[PDB]
C-alpha cells in the first residue's frame, strides 16, 4: 500500500473507518483483526435539533468520580568528579 | 486494582532517570580515540611523556559526557517544577474550595476533590455532577400580560404542550407562574417571541 | 557526519552511543508535538453539525461557518489566514492530523457552541435558541436580560459590523501573524545553519572526506578525519540543545492555548 507517509507492506487497505490505536501518519493508522490500515475517524456524528422555540432540560443526574495523576518530584542525585 | 499502566507518567519519569544514569555509567567504557579505556593499562604500558596524551583524550571525552548529562538534568528539572506548580495550584483551588473555572478539575460541574499520596507525585479524586435524561419543551422569552412584559427572576419558561410553567435551568421542576418569580419591564410590543398568557398573584385570593 | 564512508564509520564507532542518545530526543520532540495538537483541538467527542436553515435571531455567522463549495471545506477567515502566511541526512515527518481533520474539529466546536450553549462541554448537548443564550450571558456579566431583548437588532447589527471590519482588517493589513512566521523562520534558519556547517575545515586540511582519503595515507589522514568528526558532532549537539529549549517554550504556549480553549470557548470566563 502506498500512502503519504511512505510504503506499507504486510497490511490490507480497507474502506471502513474506526478509532485510531496505532498511529501511522498523514491521517491513517493500523489495527489488528490480520492487520488492516485505514483512515482514522474523528468520532460519531450527530445533528443537534436546533429550532428557534425549543429547548431540552435534564430530569435526572449522576455523580462521577475521576482521577488525575501528577508528578511532583524526582530523585536527588550527586556526582563527584575526581572519582568519575 | 486490576488494570495496569494507569500510572504511566510516574513510571516514565522513573524510567527516564534510570536510563540516563545507565548510559552515563556505561560511557566509561569508550576509547574516545585513545589506545585503551582503563587508565592503569596506559599507565603501565607507556612512559608518561607520551601517555599524558591518551589521558587527556579520556579526560575530555568523559568531561563532555558529564556536561551533556547535567544539561539534560536541568531541562527535566525545569519541566518537573512546572508540573509541581500546576499540582500546587490544583490542590489549593480544588481541595480548599469549589472551583468555577470550567474543566480545571473534573469533566463536569465540580463538587469537591480528595488528595492521595503517590511515590513521587499526587493523585486527585474529583467528584462531579452530570445531568442526564433530558426532555424536549417549547419556550418563549417573555410573557405578555395586561399589556406588560414579564421576564423570569431566575429560571426559564417552558410548557408541556400547555400551561407554561417556570423552571430552573439545570433540573426539571415546573412551578406555576406568579408575580413573585417574575419582574415587569415595559409593554409587550418590542420583544420578538412573546406569547399571551396569564400571571397569577396571591394578594387577590388572600383579599377574600 | 560520515556520508557513506566506511573509514569514518569505523572511526566514529569508538565514541560509544551518542547517536541513539540524540535520536531519543528528537523522537520525544515529535511525539510531544502530536500530543500538543491532540490536546488542544480534540476537546469534544461527537462531530456536531449546524442545521440547514440558519436563523440565529439576526446574527450572521456566514463568514465563519465552513463553505461546502470550496474543496478544503475551510471558512472565509481560515482561507485568509492560510493564504496570508508564507536532503543531507535530514527528514521531515508529516503530522498525524491532516488539516481537514483540524478544520472538522473547529467546525464541530463552533456548531456546538452556537446551538447548545455551554452545556455540551459538561454532558450531552442540549438545544437552546441563540437569543436566549445571549440573555443568559448578559445575566452572567451582571446585566439584566431585559436589556438584550429590548435592544436585539442594534446588538446584532453591531456584531455583524464588527465581524466585517475584522475580516477586512485581516485581509488588507499584513504582519498581523508575526508569531507563527517567527516560529517558522527560526526553525528554517536553524536547519540552514546546521546544513551550512558542513563546509568548515575545523582545523583540518580540507572540508571533504574524499580529498582527505585520496591524497594522503590513512595513518595520517585519520587525524584530519578525527578533527572533522569532533567538529560536526559538536555542531549536532548544539543544534539538539537549541531544539529542546524551543520545544519547551512551544509546549508552554500550547498548554496556555488549551486552557483558553477549555475556559473561554466551552464556558464564560
Ligand atoms: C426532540 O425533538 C426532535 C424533533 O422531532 C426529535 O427528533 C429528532 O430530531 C433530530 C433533528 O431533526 C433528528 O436528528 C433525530 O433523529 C430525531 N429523533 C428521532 C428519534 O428520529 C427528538 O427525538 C426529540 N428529543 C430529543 C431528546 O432531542
Ligand atoms: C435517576 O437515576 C437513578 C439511577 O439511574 C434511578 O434509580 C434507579 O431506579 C430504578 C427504578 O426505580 C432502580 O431499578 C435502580 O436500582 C435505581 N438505581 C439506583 C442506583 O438506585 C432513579 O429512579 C432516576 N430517577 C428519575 C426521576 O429518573
Ligand atoms: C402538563 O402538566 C400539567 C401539570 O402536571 C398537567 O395538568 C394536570 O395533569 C393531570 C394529569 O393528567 C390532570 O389530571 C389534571 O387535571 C391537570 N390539571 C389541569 C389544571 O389541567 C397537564 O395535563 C399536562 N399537559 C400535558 C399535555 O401533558
Ligand atoms: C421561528 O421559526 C418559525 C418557523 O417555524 C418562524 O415562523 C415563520 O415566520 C415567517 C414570517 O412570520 C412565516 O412566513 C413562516 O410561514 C413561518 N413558519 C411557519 C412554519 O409558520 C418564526 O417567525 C420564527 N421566529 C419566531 C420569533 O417565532
Ligand atoms: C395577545 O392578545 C392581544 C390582545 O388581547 C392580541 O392583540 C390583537 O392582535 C390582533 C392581530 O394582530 C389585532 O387585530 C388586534 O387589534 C389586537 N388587539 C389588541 C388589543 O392589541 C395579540 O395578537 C395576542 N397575541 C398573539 C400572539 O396573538
Ligand atoms: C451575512 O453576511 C454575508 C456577507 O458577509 C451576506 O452575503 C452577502 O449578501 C450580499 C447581498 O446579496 C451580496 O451582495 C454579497 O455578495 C454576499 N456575500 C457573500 C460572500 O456571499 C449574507 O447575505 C448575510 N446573511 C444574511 C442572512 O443576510
Ligand atoms: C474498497 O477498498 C478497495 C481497496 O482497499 C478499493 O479497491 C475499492 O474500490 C473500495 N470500495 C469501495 C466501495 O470503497
Amino acid at each position: 500500500f502506498q500512502t503519504r507517509a511512505g510504503c506499507l507492506i504486510g497490511a490490507e487497505h480497507v474502506n471502513n473507518s474506526y478509532e485510531c490505536d496505532i498511529p501511522i501518519g498523514a491521517g491513517i493508522c493500523a489495527s489488528y483483526q490480520s492487520i488492516i490500515a485505514y483512515t482514522m475517524s474523528l468520532g460519531a456524528e450527530n445533528s443537534v435539533a436546533y429550532s428557534n422555540n425549543s429547548i431540552a432540560i435534564p430530569t435526572n443526574f449522576t455523580i462521577s468520580v475521576t482521577t488525575e495523576i501528577l508528578p511532583v518530584s524526582m530523585t536527588k542525585t550527586s556526582v563527584d568528579c575526581t572519582m568519575y | 486494582s486490576s488494570t495496569a499502566s494507569a500510572l504511566g507518567k510516574l513510571q516514565d519519569v522513573v524510567n527516564q532517570n534510570a536510563q540516563a544514569l545507565n548510559t552515563l555509567v556505561k560511557q566509561l567504557s569508550s576509547n574516545f580515540g585513545a589506545i585503551s579505556s582503563v587508565l592503569n593499562d596506559i599507565l603501565s604500558r607507556l612512559d608518561p611523556p607520551e601517555a599524558e596524551v591518551q589521558i587527556d583524550r579520556l579526560i575530555t571525552g568523559r568531561l563532555q559526557s558529564l556536561q551533556t548529562y547535567v544539561t539534560q538534568q536541568l531541562i527535566r528539572a525545569a519541566e518537573i517544577r512546572a508540573s509541581a506548580n500546576l499540582a500546587a495550584t490544583k490542590m489549593s483551588e480544588c481541595v480548599l474550595g469549589q472551583s468555577k473555572r470550567v474543566d480545571f478539575c473534573g469533566k463536569g460541574y465540580h463538587l469537591m476533590s480528595f488528595p492521595q499520596s503517590a511515590p513521587h507525585g499526587v493523585v486527585f479524586l474529583h467528584v462531579t455532577y452530570v445531568p442526564a435524561h433530558e426532555k424536549n419543551f417549547t419556550t418563549a422569552p417573555a410573557i405578555c400580560h395586561d399589556g406588560k412584559a414579564h421576564f423570569p427572576r431566575e429560571g426559564v419558561f417552558v410548557s408541556n404542550g400547555t400551561d407554561w410553567f417556570v423552571t430552573q435551568r439545570n433540573f426539571y421542576e415546573p412551578q406555576i407562574i406568579t408575580t413573585d418569580n417574575t419582574f415587569v419591564s415595559g409593554n409587550c410590543d418590542v420583544v420578538i417571541g412573546i406569547v399571551n398568557n396569564t400571571v397569577y398573584d396571591p394578594l387577590q385570593p388572600e383579599l377574600d | 557526519i560520515c556520508g557513506d564512508s566506511t573509514e569514518c564509520s569505523n572511526l566514529l564507532l569508538q565514541y560509544g552511543s551518542f547517536c541513539t542518545q540524540l535520536n531519543r530526543a528528537l523522537t520525544g520532540i515529535a511525539v510531544e508535538q502530536d500530543k500538543n495538537t491532540q490536546e488542544v483541538f480534540a476537546q469534544v467527542k461527537q462531530i456536531y453539525k449546524t442545521p440547514p436553515i440558519k436563523d440565529f435571531g439576526g446574527f450572521n455567522f456566514s463568514q465563519i461557518l465552513p463553505d461546502p463549495s470550496k474543496p478544503s471545506k475551510r471558512s472565509f477567515i481560515e482561507d485568509l489566514l492560510f493564504n496570508k502566511v508564507t536532503f543531507n541526512g535530514l527528514t521531515v515527518l508529516p503530522p498525524l492530523l491532516t488539516d481537514e481533520m483540524i478544520a472538522q474539529y473547529t467546525s464541530a466546536l463552533l456548531a456546538g457552541t452556537i446551538t447548545s450553549g455551554w452545556t455540551f462541554g459538561a454532558g450531552a448537548a442540549l438545544q437552546i435558541p441563540f437569543a436566549m443564550q445571549m440573555a443568559y450571558r448578559f445575566n452572567g456579566i451582571g446585566v439584566t436580560q431585559n436589556v438584550l431583548y429590548e435592544n436585539q437588532k442594534l446588538i446584532a447589527n453591531q456584531f455583524n459590523s464588527a465581524i466585517g471590519k475584522i475580516q477586512d482588517s485581516l485581509s488588507s493589513t499584513a504582519s498581523a501573524l508575526g508569531k507563527l512566521q517567527d516560529v517558522v523562520n527560526q526553525n528554517a534558519q536553524a536547519l540552514n545553519t546546521l546544513v551550512k556547517q558542513l563546509s568548515s575545515n575545523f582545523g583540518a586540511i580540507s572540508s571533504v572526506l574524499n580529498d582527505i582519503l585520496s591524497r594522503l595515507d590513512p595513518p595520517e589522514a585519520e587525524v584530519q578525519i578525527d578533527r572533522l568528526i569532533t567538529g560536526r558532532l559538536q555542531s549536532l549537539q548544539t543544534y539538539v540543545t537549541q531544539q529542546l529549549i524551543r520545544a519547551a517554550e512551544i509546549r508552554a504556549s500550547a498548554n496556555l492555548a488549551a486552557t483558553k480553549m477549555s475556559e473561554c470557548v466551552l464556558g464564560q470566563s
